[PDB]
């Protein structure tokens, strides 16, 4: 069986642009395991992102949390690329500057 | 096969050194060697969890071991003390059974610690022929067997009824007589019976033997004495028959 | 809510205080790993070696034990089961223990107190699957004295291991906001809740000390550090969040409640 | 103090239901085990039970009880053949490094049941040289207790079970002997309760 991964992306403190934040990438309640998460910084990849060891919820769903340093500027924008089987095509999800 | 102690028994001087080797061929991790002094329950000396490796448990002081193989576990002692004198056993068991706890056992090894190998002596045996007066009074006929002069402790007896080993009609003193037992290193006397049905006693081709196997000196030791080395041997004594 | 488990995925294996992943298991070696150096908890350095092998010889014996009944059951290569158990402690109730195996995404067999009973939903295959793991009952014993007696004696050593790290009290930053719109003419506003520990916290929108019924909390949100994120939300019309404010109640705060007008 | 067994010795009547216990001051014990040791042999295992409950097998019960920490085996009808010392081991739960705590045994000893008593005292001579002698008590029945000889030039022996499987008769004896001259059976066993009944041929 099949289910959608929920993506949520936010900030471990709120966004300013002299501070280097951390970018999270939360993505839970996918079947199967397998899954592909990239953050975009301005449409590109970064190499740098860590990420969670592998785990499931009670309902055996899969979750992964996905995160990375960073300073943010103002003309920077950053996003969330998820790529899963329950996806006719990879899903953008972007980061809300406020 | 199970498990297996070499040596069964043995006598040491005080000082000396041996090594008692357990074996079993039942692919089991776990591995121990534990004494029984009466009157106690089994105490560890030293125990394995797998090839390789050693641990001590309650009573380890004196004693060295090694795990060769999965197969063998070894016990030694470097320096022989009169505290050491007591039976020993091995044991093994599965690291994670699947039928249950509880563990495997050898058949004990006796080790007499001495200060003086001049003290040891070979028994002495004898066999009493049934009183005509049992034989006409109960139909029964029984036969005594003496063993007597003998140190330390270590004997086994047993009957023997026209060249073949019997159990049935026998009994053992499961524990020897100190002949004189003020003395610390006083001599043994052990008896036995046997018990035949009178027919059985007045026929003369019925060969009754009482044999005791007696454990003593190895053949390496010392022996600068007058008398005949007292080695491990047996000491029989029979009678034919009578009517 | 103080839980210690284990899950298995067939391959990982990893131990788990909740949230908080604190061993991981290493194949290229057959050990388990610390990722605190609290993680041993009250267990010797003999005992752990014992815990080590105690799952190696166990994890391999069942993984296959699958491949010994893949035809007999269902479904050949490839296949997923999930695993998760272990123990949580309550104060003045008896211990619990659970033990979950699932088959492909859905419940399958679990471990009741001595032996594995089927959940209906799998069916009839799973039945079958009860009559083979229940044939040794000395196998089920092992299972029951690691869950109801190893593991809590386990999580007790752990949580006093790691109290200095596990009793932290990190303070909250707040901040309001804006969220996506719910509608023609009504406002989200947003009530940030970042970094805080530990995970309970309440967070509520108020008209003065009216508490308003429509605060929607979001899921609690993990970062890599361990502290926790909350977003707070409340619908309202356009001229009406004037005299709106959100208050965050936390065990750091130590009585002094946050709390941000929308002004 | 971890593992207490009662030390005994037990002398029970053949038939008897006989029960051999230990009770234990640790919680954690979980694993629960009966060992039988016959005398001068292995300790072989007899009974294991893991955790509360009772195990049958046979004319033997395991027993434990948790709450109580009390843990029994139980014997149905004993037998001779059951005379030996019994320990009792206990693990803890895992990791237990695979050890057990054993407690320091009990001797138990099954009387035999004697149908047809007939105490007598018996000589008999050395089948080699004579001047040797040894006294045979045999026949009595099992209340029957043989002392010890309270002379330093007699030896006296205990009570022994001797059985003629093939005939289901059982027998007690005793046997002493003496290198002293004035050494005679009718004095043999005086420091010793015997039977009226008992011959003197
Ligand atoms: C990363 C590890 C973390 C270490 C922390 C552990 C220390 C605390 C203690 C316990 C943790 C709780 C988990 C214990 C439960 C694990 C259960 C566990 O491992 O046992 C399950 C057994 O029943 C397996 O039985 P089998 O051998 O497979 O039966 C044969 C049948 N066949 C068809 C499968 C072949
Ligand atoms: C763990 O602590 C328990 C009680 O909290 C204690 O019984 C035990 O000695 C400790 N474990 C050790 C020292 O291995
Ligand atoms: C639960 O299982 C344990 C261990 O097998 C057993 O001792 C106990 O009697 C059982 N209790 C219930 C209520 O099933």
């Amino acid at each position: 069986i099949q289910r959608t991964p929920k993506i949520q992306v936010y900030s471990r403190h709120p966004a300013e642009n002299g501070k280097s934040n951390f970018l999270n990438c939360y993505v839970s309640g996918f079947h199967p395991s397998d899954i592909e998460v990239d953050l975009l910084k301005n449409g590109e990849r970064i190499e740098k992102v860590e990420h969670s060891d592998l785990s499931f919820s009670k309902d055996w769903s899969f979750y992964l949390l996905y995160y990375t340093e960073f300073t943010p500027t103002e003309k920077d924008e950053y996003a969330c690329r998820v790529n899963h089987v329950t996806l006719s095509q990879p899903k953008i999800v972007k980061w809300d500057r406020d | 096969a199970g498990v297996t102690q070499t040596p069964k028994f043995r006598v040491l001087k005080t000082g000396q050194s041996m090594t008692l080797l357990c074996a079993q061929d039942m692919n089991h991790e776990y591995m121990y060697w534990y004494r029984q002094d009466p009157g106690m329950g089994l105490r560890l000396i030293h125990y394995s969890v797998g090839e390789g490796t050693t641990a001590k448990g309650e009573v380890p002081d004196g004693y060295n071991v090694s795990r060769l193989k999965k197969q063998n576990f070894l016990l030694g002692l470097e320096s022989a003390a009169p505290s050491q004198t007591s039976v020993y056993f091995c044991a093994s068991r599965y690291f994670l059974p699947t039928q249950g706890m509880g563990a495997f056992f050898g058949q004990g090894t006796r080790l007499t610690v001495v200060e003086d190998l001049n003290k040891v002596f070979p028994p002495e045996v004898a066999v009493f022929e049934p009183s005509e007066a049992e034989i006409s009074h109960t139909q029964k006929a029984t036969l005594v067997c003496l063993a007597t002069g003998f140190y330390p402790d270590h004997v086994e007896l047993s009957w023997w009824v026209n060249g073949k080993e019997v159990h049935s009609g026998v009994c053992t003193d499961p524990q020897p007589l100190k002949e004189q037992p003020a003395l610390n290193d006083s001599r043994y006397a052990l008896s036995s019976r046997l018990r035949v049905s009178a027919t059985f006693w007045q026929n003369p081709r019925n060969h009754f033997r009482c044999q005791v196997q007696f454990y003593g000196l190895s053949e390496n030791d010392e022996w600068t004495q007058d008398r005949a080395k007292p080695v491990t041997q047996i000491v029989s004594a029979e009678a034919w028959g009578r009517a | 809510p103080l839980s210690f488990h284990v899950i298995w995925i067939a391959n990982l294996v990893s131990g788990w205080l909740s949230d908080l992943q604190t061993h991981t298991w290493d194949s290229n070696s057959s050990t388990i790993v610390f990722l605190w150096p609290w993680s041993r908890g009250n267990f010797s350095n003999e005992e752990w070696k014992e815990l080590e092998t105690l799952f190696r010889i166990r994890t391999i014996r069942s993984f296959e034990g699958i491949r010994r009944y893949a035809h007999e059951l269902q479904f050949e290569y490839p296949f997923e089961i999930q695993v998760t158990g272990g123990c949580e402690l309550h104060s003045g109730k008896v211990s619990g223990s659970f033990l979950q195996l699932a088959y492909q995404g859905s419940d399958f067999v679990s471990f009741q107190n001595n032996s594995w009973l089927p959940y209906p939903v799998a069916g009839n295959m799973a039945k079958h699957f009860c009559k083979v793991l229940n044939q040794n009952q000395h196998e089920n014993d092992i299972t029951h004295n690691l869950l109801s007696d190893t593991c809590p004696r386990f999580i007790l050593g752990l949580l006093d291991a790691g109290k200095a790290h596990l009793q932290r009290q990190v303070k909250p930053e707040a901040w309001l906001s804006h969220g996506p719109s719910p509608g023609p003419g009504h406002l989200q506003l947003v009530c940030h809740v970042s970094g805080f520990y530990p995970k309970p916290v309440w967070v509520m929108w108020m008209r003065g000390e009216q508490e308003q019924q429509g605060t929607q909390r979001g899921d609690i949100l993990p970062s890599a550090d361990g502290t926790w994120y909350l977003r707070a939300t409340l619908e309202v019309a356009a001229g009406e969040a004037a005299d709106l404010s959100c208050r965050v109640k936390h065990s750091s705060l130590e009585g002094q409640d946050i709390v941000l007008y929308w002004e | 103090k971890e593992v207490e067994q009662d030390p005994g010795p037990l002398s029970v009547p053949e038939g008897a239901i006989v029960s051999l216990n230990c009770t234990y001051s640790n919680s954690a014990f979980q694993y629960f085990m009966w060992y039988r040791q016959y005398s001068r042999k292995g300790p072989e295992l007899l009974m294991y039970t893991y955790s509360s409950g009772n195990k049958e097998d046979g004319r033997f019960t395991a027993q434990v009880d948790k709450s109580s920490k009390y843990i029994s085996l139980f014997i149905r009808d004993s037998q001779p053949s059951d005379s030996a010392t019994y320990l009792c081991a206990m693990s803890t739960s895992l990791p237990n490094a695979g050890k057990s705590t054993f407690g320091d045994g009990t001797t138990l000893t099954v009387k035999p049941n004697i149908q047809n008593p007939d105490p007598a005292v018996y000589q008999l001579r050395d089948s080699k040289s004579s001047d040797k002698s040894v006294c045979l008590f045999t026949d009595f029945d099992s209340q029957t207790n043989v002392s010890q000889s309270k002379d330093s030039d007699v030896y006296i022996t205990d009570k022994c079970v001797l059985d003629m499987r093939s005939m289901d008769f059982k027998s007690n004896s005793a046997v002493a002997w003496s290198n002293k001259s004035d050494f005679a059976c009718a004095n043999a066993f005086n420091n010793s309760i015997i039977p009226e009944d008992t011959f003197f041929p």
